[PDB]
RNA sequence: GGGGAUAAGCUCCGUGCGUCGAGAGGGAAACAGCCCAGAUCGCCGGCUAAGGCCCCUAAGCGUGUGCUAAGUGGAAAAGGAU
RNA sequence: UCAACCAUAGACUCGGCGAAAUUGCACUACGAGUAAAGAUGCUCGUUACGCGCGGCAGGACGAAAAGACCCCGGGACCUUCA
RNA sequence: AUGGUUUGGCACCUCGAUGUCGGCUCGUCGCAUCCUGGGGCUGGAGCAGGUCCCAAGGGUUGGGCUGUUCGCCCAUUAAAGCGGCACGCGAGCUGGGUUUAGAACGUCGUGAGACAGUUCGGUCUCUAUCCGCCGCGCGCGUCAGAAGCUUGAGGAAACCUGUC
RNA sequence: ACAGGAUAACCGCUGAAAGCAUCUAAGCGGGAAACCUCUUCCAAGACCAGGCUUCUCACCCUCUAGGAGGGAUAAGGCCCCC
C-alpha cells in the first residue's frame, strides 16, 4: 500500500533564504513549499514533514509597483472602528519580518497543521541568524524548466 | 481650482497636462485652473 | 530625566499660599527610597531604576526577595517598583544603594502621581460610566438604573466589544498629571501636592516629574 | 534627447570624477555629486567635456537623457560660477536684515520671520528691501527662495510681499 | 445596487459562460 | 510525491508523464510514488528515460 | 415577444430549447435552475470534459512575440483627456 | 436639571428540600460575502487556551399562543324594501 | 449616472406569529462636513462671505406647541449636521398615537353597521440554555518548582471649544 | 497637550520627454484636529506563551529498573484563623 511515515521517518533539514532583492511572493511561495514538504517525496498532507526555513535580510525584500505605499496590511481589534491599517513600508520600517511572515502564513494552510508549520519558520531582518548550530543549507529559489 | 470630470482649456493660454495621474489644466489666469475629479 | 520616587498617601488637608489663597493639598510620605537595581539596554533592553520603599521586618520577606535585596546590597523593603527613563545618560545618575528623598523635587514643580484607585466594587453603569438611568416615574417598569439598550438588532446581531456595562470599578492604576507641589518638607519627608491623589490613605503612590510640564 | 545630445563644455577650473553612473565634480565654488539614472550612458570626452547618451529610444530613456544632461550642466556651472537668485520686497514696513547667516523679515506680522539658512546656501542683503540667495545647487537655491516667496500670502491689491527680481505679479483692485 | 450588480457580473466568468441563475 | 521527486531530479511532473508515455512506460502513479519513496535510483532512471523520450523542443508543434 | 420605465430575482406567452423540479458528481470561492457530465456496485488503475496548473490547491513562478503601469486585471455611464 | 446616600425584602454566599416553560442536534465565534434574497453551522479570511460564577439583554428571525390584521374556505350571530 | 433614505412597483423568506409610530436609555457606523482644522478660485480691499477640494479626531444645547417624526417659535451657541444599523434598540422602558371590544359627533347607509374623519377611555407576559458583551475566578500550560521587578507585540481610552 | 514623522487637498524647487514650458516621468521639499509616534490604561494564553534577577537547587520506595508510578520534602504557596 501507499507509504505513510511512522514516528521517525520525518527528517528535518534547515534551509536559509537570503531575501535580498528577492520578490516577496516568490520567496513566500518557495518557503511555504519547503515548510509544507512539497519538495519531498514523503509528502503526506496530514503530516508536517516539511523542513525548517530561515529567512534573512527580510527588510531588503523587493516589492513591485506602488505596493510599498498603496498596499495595506489590515488588522482588526474586534472593537468597532478597530480596523488599523499599515502599509508595507510602514510595516517594513517598524516590524520588518512581519511582511514575510504574513505572506508565508497566508500561503500556508489555515489549519492546525498550518499553525504547527509556522513554528518551523524563522524570519530575521538582518543577514545574521542564531541558528548556525543547526547548519542551514543555503536555498536559492530556482525554477525547474520545461 | 475647479474640480470636474470635464476639464478643458478656456483660453489660448490654458495648457493641459497629466500630473500625478490627474488631468490638470494650468494657466496664468488662475481662474482657469482645473483638475479632474 | 523624569526623576521620581515612591511614597505613601497620608491624607488631604489645606494650606494657604502667599496670596492667602487656599490650596487643597495631599500629603505624600515621599520617603527614603533606596535604589536596588539599574535596568540597562545591554542587560535588560531598557533604561530604568528599581526603587524600594517601606520598612518591613526581614522575616516577612520572601527569601527570593531577600536574595535580590542582598545582591543589590541593601536591606529589604516592602514595595518595589521601576521608573522608566529615556536613556543611559538618565540612568547613570542612580547608583545602587542610593537614597532618594523628597528633596529631589522642589516647590512649584509639576508632577504626575501614579496610584491605585479606590475600589467601588461591582458598579452599575450609572456609577461606572455616567449613564443616565431612566425615569423614576411616567411608567418606568423597573429600569430606573438599568442601561437600556445594548446594541442594534439582527443587522448587528451581536453586542459590540467594548460596550459599557456593569462590573468592577476601581483598583486600577491611575496617573493624575501636572499636580503642582505646594511644598516640600524634608524634615518630615513629605510632599504637599496640590489636589487629589489616587487611592486610599496608606496607599502606595509614585510621584514622578511631569512628563509634559518638565 | 535633443537637449541630451549636446554635451557640456567643462571650463578649466574643474575636476570631474566618475565611477560608473556615479559622479563627483569639484570646482572653485565647492564640490557636487550625482548618481545618474542607470539607462543613461555617461562618458568623459576627449575634448574636456562630459558626453551623455541613451542606448534605447524608449520614452523613459529619452526623458532621462535630457534631464541628466541638464543636471550635469547645472552642476558644473554651479560648482564653477555658482547659482544666485536676487529677491526684492514691496510694501511699507516690509523689510529684511541679516542676523548672522540667518535672515529676519518683518512683513506686517506680529512677530519677525526668522529664516534659518540651510547647508550649502549663503544669504546676503544688498538693502532692507533687496536681498539675495547664493549657492551651488539650483534646486536648494530655488527651494529656499520659494520658501521665502511664499512667506506672505499674495497681495495682488497692493503688492505687499516678497518677489523675485523681475517678477510681474498679477494684480486687481478693491474699489470699496 | 451593489449586491445585484455583483451577483450578475459573476456570470461573466470563464466557468459560467455569461449565464447564471437569476443572471 | 512524483512531482517532488521529479523536481529533485530536475524535471517537472508534466514532462515526466509526457516522456513516460512517449517511452511506452505504462507504470501507474501509485508505483511511481512508491519508487520515489523507496527506490529513488529507479525513479531517476525512469526520469532519464522520460527525458530521453521527450522531444528536443517541447514547446514546438511537431 | 407583449405588459412594465423596452425596470424588476417582475409578470404573461411562444420555442422536438435547456436544466432544476425529480439529478448526484466536477467547475463557478460558497451558490436548485449557468458550464461539463446523466451516478448499477467495487478498485490505493488509466484518458479526458468544463475549468484550471506561483502558495492556499492537483497540475506550468510553461515557451515565443508584443501590450499594459492603472494592482488595470480583480465592476460602471454620458463625457473629459499632449 | 442630576443624581447621591441609608435600611429592609429579594438578588449574592453556605446548609436543606427542590420545580418550570423549552429542547432536532452540538466541543453552538466575528467580518465581508453566498444562500428561500437578514447564517453559530456554507465560502474566503480574522479572532479565539479549557471550565465555571455574577451580571446585560444585541441575536439565536428567542419562549408562549396551528397570526386576531389581510386573503381563501366554512361557521355563527345581526340587519333588511334578499 | 451614483445612492438606496422618499412615495412606489414585484410579492422572494417569514401569517403552527419577524410586535407598530414617536419618545427614553444605550450606542455604533458612513461622510454626501454643521462647527472646529487645512487649502484653491473669487465680481476676495479689510471684517465677513460665496463656491470648490481635503478632512469623520472630537463636539454638535435647553425649552413652548403637537402623540407626533418633521416643522414653526423662543433664548442660546463655535456649531445647533445629514443618513444607516428590522425607518438601530419594547425577552431594555414607555404606550401619548395607530390598531379590538364601550360611548359620542359629523357623514354614508332603510338597517345591522362603516369612515388613511374626529373625540373620551382602554392588561405591554417570560427565573437567559447558546452565541455575544461586561466583569471575576478555577484548572492546565509557557520543559524543574517558586518568587520579585518588568519589556510592550497588540489593543482600549482620550482627542471638543469659546470670550477677552 | 507640546513636539516629531509620514501624508490628503494644496503650494512648490530642480527638470526632461517635447531645443521652450511643465510640481514628475528620475529626484528633492513644505503641508491639516485625520494617520503613525507622543499622553493614560490593559497586556507574554504575545503557543515566537518573552526578558532581568533571586530562592530551592534534594530524597526514598515499587514495577524491573526501560520508561514510569507512588510517597516524603525544600523554596514557596494554599486552606483554617484576625
Amino acid at each position: 500500500p501507499t507509504y505513510t511515515p511512522k514516528a521517525g521517518d520525518t527528517t528535518r533539514s534547515w534551509y536559509v533564504i537570503d531575501a535580498s532583492d528577492v520578490v516577496l511572493g516568490r520567496l513566500a511561495s518557495a518557503a511555504a513549499t519547503l515548510l509544507r514538504g512539497k519538495h519531498k517525496p514523503t509528502f503526506t498532507p496530514n503530516v508536517d514533514g516539511g523542513d525548517f526555513v530561515i529567512v534573512i535580510n527580510a527588510d531588503k525584500i523587493a516589492v513591485s509597483g506602488d505596493k510599498l505605499t498603496k498596499k495595506f496590511a489590515y488588522r482588526h481589534s474586534g472593537y468597532p472602528g478597530g480596523l488599523r491599517k499599515r502599509t508595507i513600508g510602514e510595516l517594513l520600517e517598524k516590524h520588518p519580518t512581519r511582511v514575510v511572515e504574513n505572506a508565508i502564513i497566508g500561503m500556508l494552510p489555515h489549519n492546525k497543521l498550518g499553525r504547527q508549520i509556522q513554528k518551523k519558520l524563522k524570519v530575521y531582518a538582518g543577514p545574521d541568524h542564531p541558528h548556525a548550530a543547526q547548519q542551514p543549507i543555503p536555498f536559492e529559489i530556482k525554477q525547474v524548466a520545461q | 481650482m475647479k474640480v470636474n470630470p470635464s476639464v478643458k482649456p478656456i483660453c489660448d493660454k490654458c495648457r493641459v497636462i497629466r500630473r500625478h495621474g490627474r488631468v490638470m489644466v494650468i494657466c496664468s489666469d488662475p481662474r482657469h485652473k482645473q483638475r479632474q475629479g | 530625566a523624569r526623576k521620581g520616587i515612591l511614597g505613601t498617601k497620608l491624607g488631604m488637608t489645606q494650606v494657604f499660599d502667599e496670596n492667602n489663597k487656599v490650596v487643597p493639598v495631599t500629603v505624600v510620605k515621599a520617603g527614603p527610597n533606596v535604589v536596588t537595581r539599574i535596568r540597562t539596554t545591554e542587560r535588560d533592553g531598557y533604561s530604568a531604576v528599581q526603587l524600594a520603599y517601606g520598612e518591613i521586618s526581614p522575616r516577612k520577606v520572601i527569601k527570593p526577595v531577600a536574595g535580590q535585596f542582598a545582591a543589590a546590597g541593601v536591606n529589604p523593603r516592602r514595595h518595589v517598583a521601576e521608573l522608566r527613563l529615556d536613556d543611559e545618560a538618565a540612568v547613570a545618575e542612580y547608583e545602587v544603594g542610593q537614597e532618594l528623598t523628597a528633596e529631589i523635587f522642589s516647590d512649584g514643580a509639576y508632577v504626575d502621581v501614579t496610584g491605585t484607585s479606590k475600589g467601588k466594587g461591582f458598579a452599575g453603569t450609572m456609577k461606572r460610566h455616567g449613564f443616565r438611568g431612566q425615569g423614576a416615574a411616567h411608567g418606568a417598569q423597573a429600569v430606573h438604573r438599568r442601561p437600556g439598550s445594548i446594541g442594534g438588532c439582527a443587522t448587528p446581531g451581536r453586542v459590540f466589544k467594548g460596550t459599557r456595562m456593569s462590573g468592577r470599578m476601581g483598583n486600577d492604576r491611575v496617573t493624575t498629571q501636572n499636580l503642582k507641589v505646594h511644598k516640600v518638607d524634608a524634615e518630615n519627608g513629605v510632599l504637599l501636592i496640590k489636589g487629589a491623589i489616587p487611592g486610599r490613605n496608606g496607599g502606595l503612590v509614585v510621584v514622578r516629574s511631569a512628563i509634559k510640564r518638565g | 534627447s535633443r537637449i541630451g545630445k549636446q554635451p557640456v563644455p567643462v571650463p578649466s577650473g574643474v575636476d570631474v570624477t566618475i565611477n560608473g553612473q556615479n559622479l563627483s565634480v569639484k570646482g572653485p565654488k565647492g564640490t557636487l555629486t550625482l548618481d545618474v539614472a542607470e539607462p543613461i550612458s555617461v562618458s568623459r570626452a576627449e575634448d574636456g567635456a562630459i558626453v551623455v547618451t541613451r542606448p534605447d529610444d524608449e520614452r523613459r530613456s529619452r526623458s532621462l537623457h535630457g534631464l541628466s544632461r541638464t543636471l550635469i550642466a547645472n552642476l558644473v556651472t554651479g560648482v564653477t560660477e555658482g547659482y544666485t537668485q536676487k529677491m526684492e520686497i514691496f510694501g511699507v514696513g516690509y523689510r529684511v536684515q541679516l542676523k548672522g547667516q540667518n535672515l529676519e523679515f518683518a512683513l506686517g506680522y506680529s512677530h519677525p520671520v526668522l529664516i534659518e539658512a540651510p547647508e550649502g546656501i549663503t544669504f546676503a542683503v544688498e538693502s532692507p528691501t533687496k536681498f539675495s540667495v547664493s549657492g551651488i545647487d539650483k534646486q536648494k537655491v530655488g527651494q529656499i527662495s520659494a520658501v521665502i516667496r511664499r512667506l506672505r500670502r499674495p497681495d495682488p491689491y497692493k503688492g505687499k510681499g516678497v518677489r523675485y527680481e523681475g517678477e510681474q505679479i498679477r494684480r486687481k483692485v478693491g474699489k470699496t | 445596487a451593489k449586491r445585484g450588480r455583483k451577483k450578475r457580473d459573476r456570470k461573466h466568468s470563464k466557468a459560467n459562460h455569461g449565464k447564471r441563475p437569476n443572471a | 510525491r512524483i512531482n517532488a521527486a521529479a523536481r529533485a531530479n530536475d524535471i517537472t511532473y508534466n514532462r515526466l508523464i509526457q516522456g513516460l508515455k512517449a517511452a511506452g512506460v505504462e507504470v501507474d502513479r501509485k508505483n511511481l510514488a512508491e519508487l520515489a519513496v523507496s527506490d529513488p535510483a529507479a525513479f531517476t532512471a525512469l526520469v532519464d528515460v522520460a527525458r530521453a523520450a521527450l522531444p528536443e523542443d517541447v514547446n514546438a508543434p511537431s
